[PDB]
C-alpha cells in the first residue's frame, strides 16, 4: 500500500517575487498558481492567513489568484502572502514576496498653507520674497514637483525647481495694490501629469 | 514659445518606459563586484567633463550597493562579509535611491532599486543531538510507533527557506547491523517517526543501530543535502 505523498507548487515566482502594479483593477488575475501530486490526486487551491485573505482570493479548482481589493504602492511596496494547495488528505503552504509596482496616482500636496507676503514698493529687481514647497508621495518623475504660476506675471517668477519668488520688475502701488497669483506644483510623469493649485497673495506697501 | 525648453527637464528622467521602480534579483552569498543592475538607464551623462547630471545613492543601508557614475552600474559591496539571507542575517532585500540631480535646471528625481534576495541551498540538515535512542518492550506489537524524537525541532532542521530547508527521513542499510533496516521503518519520511515492523525477540537480538539519514528538499536532485545520524534501539524484557 502507497501512503499519501502531499502536493507540492512548482510556481518559480516563490523563489524570487511576485510583481503586482498598484493600478491594478480589482477582479482582474494576477497570476495562477501551480503544482503537482505523485498520486495524481486532484488539487484544491486556497490563499492563507490575514494579510493574504485580505487582497486576494482564489479560484479553489484552478489556482487562478485575482484581486480581491485594491493595492497601493505608497501605503505598502510588499508584502509576504501564503498560499496552500490541498489533495483533500493534507494541506501544504508557502509564501512568496509580492512587489507592488508604482504608477503616478497621486497630485502634489502643498505645505505650510495658506500664502501671504506684504512687500514694500521699492523691493529691487531680484529679490527673493516668498518660498513655496510641495511634496508628492509617487515614485521617480511622479515624485518630482515643478512650480510655476498660471499664468506666468511680469512682476514675478518663480524658480521652477526650488519654488522661491522674486520680483522681476519694478512695482507700483498707485498701479496695483496686491496680486492674487495661482501657484502649480505638477508632477513630471511622462504619461499622466499630476498637478495641484494654491493661491498666492503678495500685498504691496505704501 | 511656451513648452520650447522642455528639452531642458529631460535629463534624470528614465530612458526606458515601463514602472519607476527598477526590481532585479540576485542569490544571496554573491561574490564582492557582482553586478546588481547592468544600467540604471537614466537620461544624462554623470562625470567624464561636461556632465549634465549628478548620480549619487541614497538610503544605502550598511553600503550593500556601490554606484559608477559613467556606466549608471550598480555593484555588490560584500569585501569581508557575505550577503546572507538565511538566519541569523535575514537579508531579504535591499532596497536603495539613486538620486539623479539635473544641473541645468536642478530638478532632483529620486529613481528606486529593490534588489530580492534570492534563496540558495547552502545549508545542510543538522540534527540537533548527536545520537539518538529508544527503549522498547520485547512484547511491542508490530506496527507500532517506538521513537518520535525527532518531533518540534528535535530531529533535523536545516536553516533554508522553502524546500530548501524541508527535511525528509530515511533509514539505511547498516552493513554492521543488517537486519535493523527490516525490523525499522520510517512510513512517513517527512515526521521521521519510527515504527516496528518485525517482531523481536530478546533471547535473539537486544540491541540494533539504525541509521537514519535526513535530506532536503532541494528541487534539483544533485543539489541536496543529506546528514546522517544513528539511532540504538535497545530491548528491555
Ligand atoms: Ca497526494
Ligand atoms: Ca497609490
Ligand atoms: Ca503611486
Ligand atoms: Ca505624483
Ligand atoms: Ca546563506
Ligand atoms: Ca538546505
Ligand atoms: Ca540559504
Ligand atoms: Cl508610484
Ligand atoms: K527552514
Amino acid at each position: 500500500m502507497q501512503v499519501n505523498r502531499l502536493p507540492f507548487f512548482t510556481n518559480h515566482f516563490f523563489d524570487t517575487y511576485l510583481l503586482i502594479s498598484e493600478d491594478t483593477p480589482v477582479g482582474s488575475s494576477v497570476t495562477q498558481l501551480l503544482a503537482r501530486d505523485m498520486d495524481n490526486d486532484p488539487l484544491v487551491f486556497g490563499v492563507s492567513g490575514e494579510e493574504a485573505s485580505r487582497f486576494f482570493a482564489v479560484e479553489p479548482d484552478t489556482g487562478v489568484v485575482w484581486l480581491r481589493q485594491p493595492l497601493d504602492r505608497e501605503t505598502k511596496s510588499e508584502f509576504t502572502v501564503e498560499f496552500s494547495v490541498s489533495d483533500h488528505q493534507g494541506v501544504i503552504t508557502r509564501k512568496v514576496n509580492i512587489q507592488v509596482g508604482g504608477v503616478n496616482d497621486n497630485a502634489p500636496t502643498f505645505h505650510n498653507q495658506p500664502y501671504s507676503v506684504r512687500i514694500p514698493e521699492n523691493t529691487p529687481v531680484g529679490t527673493p520674497i516668498f518660498i513655496v514647497n510641495a511634496t508628492d508621495p509617487d515614485l521617480g518623475a511622479g515624485g518630482s514637483v515643478l512650480y510655476s504660476f498660471q499664468p506666468p506675471s511680469p512682476f514675478f517668477a518663480i524658480d521652477s525647481a526650488r519654488g522661491i519668488v522674486t520680483v522681476i520688475q519694478e512695482l507700483d502701488y498707485e498701479v496695483t495694490q496686491a496680486y492674487q497669483l495661482t501657484v502649480n506644483a505638477t508632477d513630471q510623469d511622462k504619461t499622466r501629469p499630476l498637478s495641484t493649485l494654491a493661491n498666492l497673495a503678495i500685498i504691496i506697501t505704501d | 514659445m511656451q513648452y520650447d525648453d522642455d528639452w531642458q527637464y529631460e535629463d534624470c528622467k528614465l530612458a526606458r518606459g515601463g514602472p519607476p521602480a527598477t526590481i532585479v534579483a540576485i542569490d544571496e552569498e554573491s561574490r564582492n563586484g557582482t553586478i546588481l543592475v547592468d544600467n540604471m538607464l537614466i537620461k544624462g551623462t554623470a562625470g567624464g567633463p561636461d556632465p549634465t547630471i549628478e548620480l549619487s545613492l541614497k538610503d544605502n543601508v550598511d553600503y550593500w550597493v556601490l554606484l559608477d557614475p559613467v556606466k549608471q552600474m550598480l555593484f555588490l559591496n560584500s569585501t569581508g562579509r557575505v550577503l546572507d539571507r538565511d538566519p541569523p542575517m535575514n537579508i531579504h532585500s535591499i532596497v536603495v535611491q539613486v538620486q539623479c540631480v539635473n544641473k541645468k535646471v536642478g530638478t532632483v528625481i529620486y529613481h528606486e532599486v529593490r534588489i530580492v534576495v534570492r534563496d540558495r541551498n547552502d545549508n545542510s540538515p543538522t540534527f540537533k543531538h548527536e545520537s539518538y535512542y529508544a527503549t522498547v518492550n520485547e512484547l511491542t506489537p508490530v506496527g507500532t510507533t517506538i521513537f518520535t524524537g525527532f518531533s518540534g525541532d528535535n530531529g533535523a532542521t536545516d536553516i533554508d527557506d522553502g524546500p530548501n530547508g524541508q527535511i525528509e527521513y530515511v533509514i539505511q542499510y547498516n552493513p554492521e547491523d543488517p537486519t535493523s533496516n527490516d525490523t525499522f521503518e520510517i512510513p512517513l519520511m517527512l515526521t521521521g517517526n519510527v515504527v516496528l515492523r518485525k517482531r523481536l525477540n530478546y533471547e535473539d537480538k537486544t540491541r540494533y543501530y539504525v541509521i537514519i539519514q535526513a535530506n532536503d528538499r532541494a528541487q534539483n536532485l544533485n543539489e541536496r543535502r543529506t546528514t546522517t545520524t544513528t539511532l540504538t534501539v535497545d530491548l528491555e524484557h
